[PDB]
């Protein structure tokens, strides 16, 4: 029950999130 | 086996007719060569951490999961035990036929031969408990490779995904290729959690559970060597060691 | 009962918290996006365990609902104290104390052998080994449900990212995005529902019922070794009253 | 006393965090789908726990606010060291000083077994087993708040995924999405808040008050073994002033 | 250690797919 | 000090000139809502989480981070010890003047007084062991405050982040007021994860490290006073207690 | 070496082949701000986390991490015992032999100096075994530095990632190819998770495994020096350390 890897996975989700936020411009 | 390979084919057909039903034809994880990052990265992170005495066991305990233990489960040991301890009550402790055809399994002779030789009724118990705790620590160090590989594999998969996303965004990201490039880059973290959370953590778990079953067998054998050094009445053994098998089969043990 | 009134509350909580905001229920009905989760956690748990899947998965899935009609602690005092008084009268020859003891077999191997067996440093250790083996066997099923609770939301994450790959690649034909994005939504919904409202609390229920059984069998241990000496049967009523809580401790005054 | 200030400070921190960012806080108070967190969380802890959820939870939820006005360590030294002198006056029989003793039966059985109980090692055995059983009962207490804290944000984001599959099953031109997907995220706010700022620190404060009770009762064992041996007030303070901070050890000079 | 990453990864997946389905032009 | 404040200003300048090279220049960093959420929430969660006897040690701990531990490092105990045995040999244990020179040490002085009043060879051992055990209990209770503060801070980062996502989605969604708000309302998880993981978990760690250093110092004090109680050889006291300091300072015993 | 650097180069080329098959540069990784955030924030949180005594010993463990263990292995101590024990039996225990070479450690030199000065039956263990336990706590003090650094460095990756998230939404939407400002944060998270998971947790584990085999080696040194302070008949020492060697070493060392 270590579960010590969601740290990079949440980061790429934040990053691709803000990516599709800034692409959402129209 | 009958649990490992069935679960492997269940998980693979689950992924397969999940993906081909959700709308991707299994070639998105077939073409990328960035799945070397998982396969080489896990080996690197293991070979930095683990001693060479405990690595190069990865195939030879990767195959021990599939090998079911058809060697001395409990329910065929209660007729097997209190047979040597029975015959020793009428022949004697010097009956060295108790070892020469029990020599197929070398764990039992470590106490039995040393109890019919040496009067060490607590010292045999002490060294046998020491041996089974050392075996539990050895199987923990064995399963440690699979636990740590399960920790490193999704981290290395998303470590491939970040490389893929840099590749996707650096070149030409103003078209519909952005969806294909990110998606075929985002399959690397799917490689991470599929090949990496549903195999290596359950194989680590099965190492741990088979170690628990094996040390239960070994503690049954500890009570066996403690009862064969004395020679109780066999019914007293048959209610002594009986509590380790499930109580559903305790009522079935009357034939 | 307490297992049932929570499960019906959790399913009706899902149901009415959907139907007061959701519109169809046909989203999670049959995408077979649950096939990642429903078959995924069962594949992971059958990889994870050595032939305890047709043997012990539904067996203690059944004992998760069995209301234990075993003798709770508050009726062990009018059970063990008068038996210790019987042992003070005539001795350990009370064979008429166990023939009516038509109960669990944890009691007979301490009661019936009291006429033909030493029990102080012998039966205490045997009962301790038996309750440790019981704790290991319930640890097996508790482990099965903890592991189901750990592989279930990660399989929800996995079905979600399958839906993500099928989402932004299989794209630009916008009336096709149902069973990619809603597949991911139902996937993470199944991951955090089936597993967090189900398999972690089922694991906790098995652990808590096992600890109730541990405390019950250990106060049975102290009772049955109190029978061996009959140590002034009201003096027996202080070394075990601490196990029942302080609420029903001042109730014990008669 | 200090949990009151914290709950008031946590709610006002939440509410000013609402009104500064632009949350209306009236629509967050009424989406009407807040049963997914409240009834969902209590469903998960009723599945998770046996019949100790109405029969145990408010009983210690009002111990979470009850001030520990039970025999602090700072005054506990002159309660002893006169009893230890009084044992060394006429013998180990004078129970007449053990008359007020309003804390617990833990002093009653300890002192009344020190006098007329002819036992030395049998004291510490039953006292330490009682404090271990009390510690296990408070572990069973704090586990409820622990588990509710674990299951609350998952059921909140379960409310969020139900809200977003409700919102994207619509016409969704400009304004219904946005508003309905924000009302979806009201559920994950309640899951995060009620469960991270409440149930994990309530579980934590039960653990800390359990540590305080175990400390205050393990320090009493030297108070019982002292008067059992009939010690002197040159030894008591050199034996048990260590269980109070250095800021209060020099204040014991008067 | 901590285990809050379980809801945090969920709201990231959810707002992710939200800006995926809003990415339609 | 000498490691605390250097690292704190190093971490703050790492954040500052790792942010001003990249992006924002502390403009969307002091909008006093997410700051207010994380700080007021963290202090509220730790005052809920801890009783009033333990929350009345936050400034005491929060400055014992910085106040350096200049009290009898192990290498200067060797001239401080290794002459009491000569005092316990030339005139014996009847040195009533022995406990007056204990000018800066917690329980050396009472320990030496209960050493010189009577021969108590096991009594001093378990008294001082219970002393250091209670002191480590108190310092575990101390470091638990910063540990749990570091747990509850990034959860409040997610809390402020989802408050801001509610504030930003239910807003003007044309081109920029979605983006400016969702930019400004994401500093909660930045300042929450920064305060949780770069401040309060290393602060909890440093309380643990200083507690372990002080406990090793108390144990070498125990062995020193139970060497100089009975009057051991002063030449083998260095053979007894130099092991706690490394070979880098054992080879500095060549003056 | 021969265990670390092979996996180090293996993991770096595992990065590089994926960086070259689909990526573009491998030199766009060289940005000042992301390296500043990850490396400087990691080392800043570590120097916050640890005292100045335990962090001037960063390269003193970083070189033992890489310098080879051509020192003692368990089967080699049977030649490096039991042969001057023969000189202790038939000639006299004062025959100083390991004092001449002492290639191993200044540990059994203490054993022979106490064999000629401070001999005992079993009392000589305590100085030795508490030197072993103090060394064990020093190795735990050393190993913990990478544990918290691998705890903090991917959370530092979160920190730099959300800094680049705020930087991505600062003055955005220019309708051009400046969308590689997000890729600076992708390099930041790549740096964080690579230089927090591929080395820092493996070198932490490698210090732990070296410390475990080190304390096993020191324990068999304890048993060897207590053997030579008995004259324990070197065929007895054959079956003595049978519980120290693994299951494979039962027959390779049987000659």
């Amino acid at each position: 029950v270590d579960e010590s890897w969601l740290v990079p996975y949440a980061d790429i989700l934040t990053l691709l999130l803000a990516l599709f936020i800034v692409l959402y411009a129209s | 086996d009958k649990t490992s390979l069935i679960g492997i084919i269940l998980a693979f057909v689950a992924l397969s007719v999940g993906m081909v039903l959700k709308g991707v034809s299994f070639s998105a994880l077939a073409n990328p060569a960035a799945i070397l990052i998982i396969i080489a990265g896990t080996i690197s992170a293991v070979v930095i951490a683990f001693p060479t005495k405990e690595i190069k066991k990865v195939p030879t305990l990767f195959r021990v999961l599939f090998k079911e233990n058809k060697q001395l489960t409990i329910e065929e040991l209660i007729p097997m035990f209190s047979e040597w301890a029975q015959l020793a009550r009428r022949e004697g402790l010097l009956a060295l036929e108790a070892s020469i055809e029990d020599v197929d399994d070398a764990f039992l002779k470590n106490g039995l031969s040393m109890a019919v030789d040496g009067q060490s009724a607590e010292f045999i118990r002490d060294i046998m408990t020491e041996e089974v705790e050392a075996m539990e620590d050895r199987h923990q160090a064995g399963a440690a490779i699979f636990t740590q590989a399960g920790t490193y594999a999704p981290t290395l998969g998303v470590l491939g995904a970040v490389i893929g996303l840099i590749a996707a965004l650096s070149h030409m990201d103003n078209t519909d290729e952005l969806g294909h490039a990110i998606s075929a880059a985002f399959v690397a973290t799917l490689l991470g959690i599929f090949t990496g959370y549903v195999l290596w953590h359950p194989f680590a778990n099965k190492l741990k559970r088979k170690s628990k079953q094996e040390v239960k067998l070994r503690e049954v054998m500890i009570e066996g060597v403690l009862s064969v050094l004395e020679g109780q009445a066999p019914k007293v053994i048959e209610q002594k060691l009986l509590m380790y098998l499930p109580a559903k089969d305790r009522l079935k043990f009357a034939e």
